[PDB]
RNA sequence: AAAAUGGCAA
RNA sequence: CAGAAGAAGCACCGGCUAACUCCGUGCCAGCAGCCGCGGUAAUACGGAGGGUGCAAGCGUUAAUCGGAAUUACUGGGCGUAA
RNA sequence: AGGUUAAAACUCAAAUGAAUUGACGGGGGCCCGCACAAGCGGUGGAGCAUGUGGUUUAAUUCGAUGCAACGCGAAGAACCUU
RNA sequence: UGAUUCAUGACUGGGGUGAAGUCGUAACAAGGUAACCGUAGGGGAACCUGCGGUUGGAUCA
């Protein structure tokens, strides 16, 4: 129910950094990011339209660490929700407690954030939530447990978060180690690299 | 001394035994059963010049109405002892048999196949040729090679006169359809004359 | 066709007959091998394909392909059959389920083991 | 005037 | 409370269709949904390395609708294709 | 005599229409070539030379096989060459 | 005593599939007698012939 394999292979297949490492060091130093994984990775085969659509969907999944069944359910929800399906889908992935914890800087990676959430180190609105998929509403307060505040990982993650660009829709206070989900991120707030239209088209295939 | 029988003769014994077993299985009339039983005994007596106690014992089992396949197998194995194996020529001799073929490669033949082999036939798939070696009535070794069709079709085989998987065979102008597998063909063959007729037809 | 014509005689759908009638809309059926033999395929293929004549529990008698390399099936073997015709074997509409009932799994198979009833090494 | 026939292959 | 400890498999990789090579085999053994593949340099068989897709499942079979505007009401045709 | 109404099993992965480029025609047209016609000398018969097939042999080394193999590779096999 | 449906039956009809079988060469070119349609008669077989019909026939220098 989670991918436990090598992380950099995923980024190499996608051809872009998926932030599956802390970012303490450059991905290029850690691996040959440009080259696809395996023996025939150096060869670059032509990609079909289906191939392009598949790769975009896999990229988004690999970024947020969501398996196909859950990702399909997100798509279905996004299509049901009023407005732009592709934008709705990205908003749902952003609303995940796992992602929010990473974006608040409590976790160095989304996987690290996942372990924190899973290991009951995270509270939402003062109640402990250990579900990675939990959806955070606007004006919700996400905070580390007092017991877990002392953890070294969390402090290191906060420092890394300072290096990264700060999310506008999240207000986070260090030391207090609490954050507020002010609003659902706009499409503009998220990276323009992702092409959500390919995913929507793929699910209409 | 145990009677010595040719492989084709043994195959004929097998056929008559199978017939008698089938008669026991599928015939509800005693009179018909008895006639076949007597005939089967006569055939074996004709096949073997001398009947030893072992042959008699086998006959007795065959004579019994309650014949069994496992019993038949044992009887056949005893009869297999009587069978005389095909004499494989020396590789040099075989090269002499097919002098025109250069550096001809002879496939290793298993002995049990050689025991039941009235003739030895092998196919060179690269050349699409079938090679047949046999001893004539004079008992001189004779070898023939002919083109064998890659296509395998259902038809009666000239050598064994049984419906089988066959291919058109043209010696070195109509070809003759023969079993693609000579080993299976040899098992099917019950009369050496049929093979000899095939050789005569090829001319 | 005019609306008036359709009112008199509505559009008619096709029969859509099954290609696996002996199964009778069951995923598999058990049968007893009456005969196990080899048959040559239709052109342009050449092989000795392994097949069995099977008498099913429903009483239908059909030919079923024995897939994989090597088998232990004999007359009186109890096998399970599934749908699946063999293109180059006319009249063979079913496959034997390897590793079910009397039929054994294929020996020394390392890939597609589940398709040949082979337990993980 | 007569004037038939020619395996399937790739 | 103790300790990474007790917890990953299945199908697929010729085209359709995401994913390629080596070795074995040599119209055989075998594969196969369709088109087809196999007769000595097989990305199509069998194994291996690598990869792709799914994942406590994964494949296969059966069965329904879809794609099929291929019974066409929405929404098809009828000189020569029925 | 038959007409009319009118199936199924089974089987194939096509069948089909129009048009395109060729090829072909005991279709047409127009040209041409020792194609025919008009001629001259031959081959096929004989003996012999030479090559080939076949047969024979311990071996008669290998290759060339409608035209476009057969005094051909060989502008020269006693040994050598082989 | 009927009807209907299913199974089965010596033998028999036509159909399909399968070897490079046997006999021809009917069609496709004017396919060497243009082909084909209906019908009738004939003939080992493809077919042939009559009568009417069609062009979905080639040729015309
Ligand atoms: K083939
Ligand atoms: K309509
Ligand atoms: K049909
Ligand atoms: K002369
Ligand atoms: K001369
Ligand atoms: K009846
Ligand atoms: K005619
Ligand atoms: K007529
Ligand atoms: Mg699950
Ligand atoms: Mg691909
Ligand atoms: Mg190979
Ligand atoms: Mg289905
Ligand atoms: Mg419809
Ligand atoms: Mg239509
Ligand atoms: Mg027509
Ligand atoms: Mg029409
Ligand atoms: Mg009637
Ligand atoms: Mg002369
Ligand atoms: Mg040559
Ligand atoms: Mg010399
Ligand atoms: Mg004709
Ligand atoms: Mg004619
Ligand atoms: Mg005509
Ligand atoms: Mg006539
Ligand atoms: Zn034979």
């Amino acid at each position: 129910a989670r991918y436990l394999g090598p992380k950099l292979k995923l980024s190499r297949r996608e051809g872009t950094d998926l932030f599956l490492k802390s970012g303490v060091r450059a991905i290029d130093t850690k691996c040959k990011i440009e080259q696809a994984p395996g023996q025939h990775g150096a060869r670059k085969p032509r990609l079909s339209d289906y191939g392009v659509q598949l790769r975009e969907k896999q990229k988004v999944r690999r970024i947020y660490g969501v398996l196909e069944r859950q990702f399909r359910n997100y798509y279905k929800e996004a299509a049901r929700l009023k407005g732009n399906t592709g934008e709705n889908l990205l908003a749902l992935l952003e609303g995940r407690l796992d992602n929010v914890v990473y974006r608040m800087g409590f976790g160095a990676t989304r996987a690290e954030a996942r372990q924190l959430v899973s290991h009951k180190a995270i509270m939402v609105n003062g109640r402990v939530v250990n579900i990675a998929s939990y959806q955070v509403s606007p004006n919700d307060v996400v905070s580390i447990r007092e017991k877990a505040k002392k953890q070294s990982r969390v402090k290191a993650a906060l420092e890394l978060a300072e290096q990264r660009e700060k999310p506008t829709w999240l207000e986070v206070d260090a030391g207090k180690m609490e954050g507020t989900f002010k609003r659902k991120p706009e499409r503009s707030d998220l990276s323009a690299d992702i092409n959500e239209h390919l995913i929507v088209e793929l699910y209409s295939k | 001394m145990k009677t010595m029988i040719y492989p084709h003769q043994y195959n004929y014994i097998r056929s008559v035994i199978l017939r008698l077993k089938n008669v026991y299985k599928t015939v509800n009339d005693k009179e018909t059963v008895k006639v076949i039983q007597s005939e089967t005994y006569n055939d074996i007596n004709e096949i073997f010049g001398h009947i030893d106690d072992d042959i008699e014992e086998s006959l007795k089992v065959l004579m019994n109405i309650r014949l069994s396949n496992k019993e038949i197998e044992a009887i056949l194995n005893k009869f297999l002892e009587y069978v005389v194996p095909f004499e494989l020529p020396s590789p040099q001799k075989l090269q002499k048999v097919f002098k025109k073929v250069k550096k001809i490669k002879i496939p290793q033949f298993e002995e049990y196949d050689l025991k039941v082999s009235s003739f030895v036939g092998w196919n060179e798939l690269a050349s699409n040729r079938k090679y047949i070696i046999y001893y004539d009535e004079k008992k001189q070794l004779k070898g023939l090679y002919g083109e064998i069709s890659n296509q395998v079709v259902k038809g009666f085989c000239t050598i064994c006169n049984k419906e089988s998987n066959v291919s058109l065979f043209m010696k070195k102008k109509k070809g003759d359809y023969i079993c693609r597998d000579s080993i299976h063909c040899n098992k099917q063959l019950t009369d050496i004359n049929q093979f000899y007729n095939f050789i005569d037809k090829l001319d | 066709a005019t609306v008036n014509q359709l009112v008199r005689k509505p559009r008619a759908r096709k029969v859509a007959k099954s290609n696996v009638p002996a199964l009778e809309a069951c995923p598999q059926k058990r049968g007893v091998c009456t005969r196990v033999y080899t048959t040559t395929p239709k052109k342009p293929n050449s092989a000795l394909r392994k097949v069995c004549r099977v008498r099913l529990t429903n009483g239908f008698e059909v030919t079923s392909y024995i897939g994989g390399e090597g088998h232990n099936l004999q007359e009186h073997s109890v096998i399970l059959i599934r749908g699946g015709r063999v293109k180059d074997l006319p009249g063979v509409r079913y496959h034997t389920v390897r590793g079910a009932l009397d039929c054994s799994g294929v020996k020394d198979r390392k890939q597609a083991r589940s398709k040949y009833g082979v337990k993980r090494p």
